[PDB]
RNA sequence: UGCUGUUGCUGUUAAAGGGUUCGUAGUUGAACUGUGGGCUGUGCAGUUCCUGGUCCCGUCCAUGUCGGAUUUGGUGACCCAGGCCCUUGCAGCCCGUGAACAUUCAAAGAAACAAGAAACACGGGAGUGGUUCCU
RNA sequence: AUGGGAUAACAAAGGAGCAGCCUCUAGGCUACCGUUUCGGCUUUUGUUGGUUUUAAAGGUCUAUUGGAGAUUAUGGAGC
């Protein structure tokens, strides 16, 4: 449900994340990515390769519950993000 | 919304004297409620207090001896110059003999008779006959 | 009586007269102060921190053991939340009701319960600016 | 017969906690011993949370509304007030 | 200087008193490892004064003042010191009272708002009960206001503790008066919760 | 026990009785207004010389605290035994 | 004419509570920093010592269970009492207190110190103060 | 204008959004203000103008003399 929505706040004031699908593929290529959050309206062939780098790099995708606009406000920012990657978690447990 | 903590205090004493109770238990004690009561106690209209600690605001338990006819609070607390004891004596007290008007003065809470002699005036608090 | 709406119900914790910690607490103040902060780095509020202590760890009152309430302990360690928590949980209700009403526009009951909740926020936000604990330009949106 | 300032046992056992002359608590800490491991954790009377043993994590009580239910014959020992 | 003179305040190291020496020694012996667990808090500790007070009945009281800085020490140990300071001194009761300044009432509305509450009289004099009475608690207070005009405090200890402290209270009642110049009278009460003054 | 003249002459018309419970004056027109005279006793259980009499005001009988009030008085007087 | 009502009106049915709720100007707003002491003489109220007028103990009876008496009874209980400054409170009077606590003791708290103090301490002016004041 | 300080009002605060330990002596170094360019400067040396030294002062660096402390450093923390 929204049980994740609480963890993105802690990552936000703790840990390291990067926003956007093209800057979140570099965290996979480097194997620095500890989580992958993807929106609903993320276009399919973008969702598909993001999910594919996550099978090669064994990182744990979480398909989010809402829009890129809502994904984006969860991490309380005024813009939109269809893909979020957590470089390191916080005291938020994954 | 307890606006005046004497208003609440002296009503209870008043309205539990009209019922003949032997004791009253008064909800929010305060530095003024005590000093008022200790003036009642000086002239014989109340026996004893207990001021109980709740750690917050006490609870006064007053032993009534049956001798109070009324206890007011005058809410806005009008002033008295020492020439104005005759208004309050006239309006709020039954006779020019036995009533008492309680004031706050520079010197403290005291009767209108303790005030005439010390010459202070002050602000009115209440009465008791 | 009650701020908005009419209940008069009265239910509250009634704190004890005796403020010395029990004899059976062997936990030093500095070991409490560190629990508070340790669990505030888990993204918890104080109103909950104080529970996990009385529930599991048996600390009834942190003022009575630690010298001090659960927020000086946070404010001193820089772990204190950015918005007071009474204000955070109202904004959090109002926004969900705003998200509720966005599909359901004939639901009049929660259109009125907003009108209440928002009018609270603006009273707290008026307190916490006056008291200087919010930036004086703080606004609902 | 009665004093207001020194009330009988029978009157004030009845009263609400706020309506007492004192304002006291209705709650107490119990000393609970997990059944699964022999270990002892203090547990608050009205728990309002999942409370677990430390060694084994057993969920030693239910949150239930008024007064928490301890689990399955776990030993309670009621702690003093002080 | 002498090894046990570092248990005093430095002004009184030079010219102590026949009283001030004899606890200094005793604090030192217990500083020196003898009592387990007071090997733990011997060494950082000091005494300012001690005073001999004679209640009007039976046994004198040595009132040992130490600086407030040491409360959280002594509250751990206070049951041990007094017990084992009395063995060292037979026939007199040993009380431990931290020393506290009291700001006079300011009279300026603008000064009242600046006063440390812990330096105010009502806060001070309370801690001078808790010092005389410790480890036991004040369960209740009441101020009995009598037709004479007299107001008298009543401080209600636990009944669980009746057995230890009963014997000390006529002194603790009196010493408190000499320190504060206020008066106190004690009674005990059992369920402290439901408030019932013990008679039995 | 009444208002005296400056010359010391007692000026009252009469001095009314006071309820021993409520301490209220008993008025001429008050027709509950009871006296209850309990015969004072001495060892061997014979009546002699009994002055102790209770006065209750009209108010109090009609609510039915007369009984409760006469328990309180006879106990302060020692005419009764708490147990 | 208390039929304009601050003192001082009325509002269920006579004239009069907005249909409900939110709410600004405005009015109102909880408790707390706080019984100063001691000494003397004198007015009040609540443990030495003396009473034997009680209940308790006990005795004699025994009376199936509603007699009783019994002396010493019994530091028991209790009591009515005493110009006990031994009591505590309290009224009034004198009068001392750096007067909580600590701290100083030199010629009488001086100096330091604690507290207070801008009506103050800290330096300074002869064109200051009736010719630069007092000891 | 000046006493009184009970009741009140104004203003400030919002509690890590803080916060001065005092003291005897010795040494070392050190202008002091001011700035746009040459400016300013404390008595005494008989007096005024010019120069200059020494000295205190303050500051700053080091040195330890006595005592505090309203919060235990011989203490907490980690190896």
């Amino acid at each position: 449900v929204d049980t994740i929505n609480a963890k993105l706040q802690l990552v936000m004031k703790s840990g390291k994340y990067v926003l956007g699908t093209q800057q979140a593929l570099t965290t996979l290529r480097q194997g620095r990515s500890k989580l992958i959050v993807i929106s609903n309206n993320c276009p399919p062939i973008r969702r598909a390769e993001v999910e594919y780098y996550c099978t090669l790099s064994k990182t744990p995708i979480h398909h989010y519950s809402g829009n890129n606009l809502d994904l984006g406000t969860a991490c309380g920012k005024h813009f939109r993000t269809c893909v979020l990657s957590v470089t390191n978690v916080g005291d938020s447990d994954i | 919304t307890m606006m005046s903590v004497l208003a609440n205090a002296l009503r209870t004493i008043a309205s539990a004297e009209r019922r003949g109770k032997r004791q009253v238990l008064i909800r929010p004690s305060s530095k003024v409620v005590v000093k008022f009561l200790q003036v009642m106690q000086k002239h014989g209209y109340i026996g004893e207090f207990e001021i109980i600690d709740d750690h917050r605001a006490g609870k006064i338990v007053v032993n009534l001896n049956g001798r109070l006819n009324k206890c007011g609070a005058i809410c806005p607390r009008f002033d008295c110059a020492t020439t104005d004891y005759e208004k309050w004596m006239k309006n709020i007290l039954p006779s020019r003999q036995f009533g008492f008007v309680v004031l706050t003065t520079s010197l403290g809470i005291m009767d209108h008779e303790e005030a005439r002699s010390r010459n202070t005036g002050g602000k009115v608090l209440g009465f008791f006959y | 009586v009650r701020m908005h709406g009419n209940g008069r119900g009265k239910a509250s914790s009634a704190l004890p007269y005796r403020r010395t910690p029990p004899a059976w607490l062997k936990i030093a103040s500095r070991n409490v102060v560190k629990m508070v902060c340790k669990s505030s780095r888990k993204g918890m509020m104080p109103s909950q921190i104080g529970m996990e202590l009385r529930d599991s760890m048996g600390i009834a009152q942190v003022k009575n053991v630690t010298g001090r309430k659960i927020l000086r302990i946070l404010k001193h360690n820089g772990l204190a939340p950015e918005i007071p928590e009474d204000l955070y949980f109202l904004v959090k209700r109002a926004t969900q009701m705003r998200k509720h009403l966005e599909r359901h526009t004939t639901d009049r009951d929660t259109k009125y319960r907003l009108i209440l909740v928002e009018s609270r926020i603006h009273r707290l936000a008026r307190y916490y600016k006056r008291v200087k604990q919010l930036p004086p330009t703080w606004k609902y949106e | 017969d009665a004093d207001l300032s020194y009330p009988t046992v029978r009157t004030e056992r009845m009263k609400h906690k706020r309506r007492r002359l004192v304002q006291g608590p209705n709650s107490y800490f119990m000393d609970v011993s997990c059944p699964r491991c022999r270990q002892v954790t203090v547990v608050y009377s009205h728990a309002t949370t999942a409370v677990e043993c430390k060694g084994c994590s057993k969920k030693l009580c239910r949150p239930t509304g008024g007064k928490a239910l301890l689990v399955e014959g776990c030993g309670y020992r009621r702690k003093p007030d002080h | 200087m002498q090894p046990h003179l570092r248990k005093l305040r430095k002004l009184k190291r030079g010219k102590p008193s026949d009283l001030e020496e004899s606890v200094a020694k005793a604090l030192f012996e217990l500083e020196a490892s003898h009592k387990t667990l007071r090997q733990e808090l011997p060494r950082f500790h000091v005494n300012t004064v001690r005073e001999v007070k004679v209640p009007r009945s039976k046994k004198t009281v040595l009132v040992v003042f130490y600086p407030l800085r040491f409360l959280m020490l002594v509250r751990k140990v206070q049951r041990a010191l007094t017990s084992e300071l009395e063995k060292r001194h037979p026939g007199c009761l040993v009380m431990l009272v931290a020393q506290r300044q009291i700001t006079k009432r300011p009279t300026d509305v603008y000064k009242l708002q600046k006063v440390q509450r812990s330096k105010t009289s009502t806060a001070v004099f309370e801690n001078i009960l808790n010092d005389m009475i410790y480890p036991s608690d004040v369960v209740g207070r009441r101020w009995r206001c009598r037709t004479d005009g007299s107001k008298l405090m009543k401080v209600f200890l636990d009944a669980r503790d009746r057995k230890r402290i009963e014997s000390r209270l006529r002194a603790v009642a009196y010493v408190y008066k000499q320190l504060t110049h206020r008066r106190v009278s004690f009674g005990f009460m059992w369920n402290p919760k439901l408030q019932q003054v013990s008679t039995r | 026990i009444g208002m005296f003249n400056e010359e010391g002459e007692n000026v009252d018309l009469y001095i009314p009785r006071k309820c021993h419970a409520t301490n209220t004056l008993i008025e001429a027109h008050d027709h509950a207004a009871v006296q209850i005279s309990i015969a004072n006793v001495g060892p061997n259980g014979v009546i002699n010389g009994t002055t102790t009499t209770l006065c209750i005001a009209g108010y109090l009988r009609s609510q039915g605290e007369s009984d409760h009030a006469i328990n309180h008085i006879t106990i302060d007087r020692g005419i009764m035994r708490i147990k």
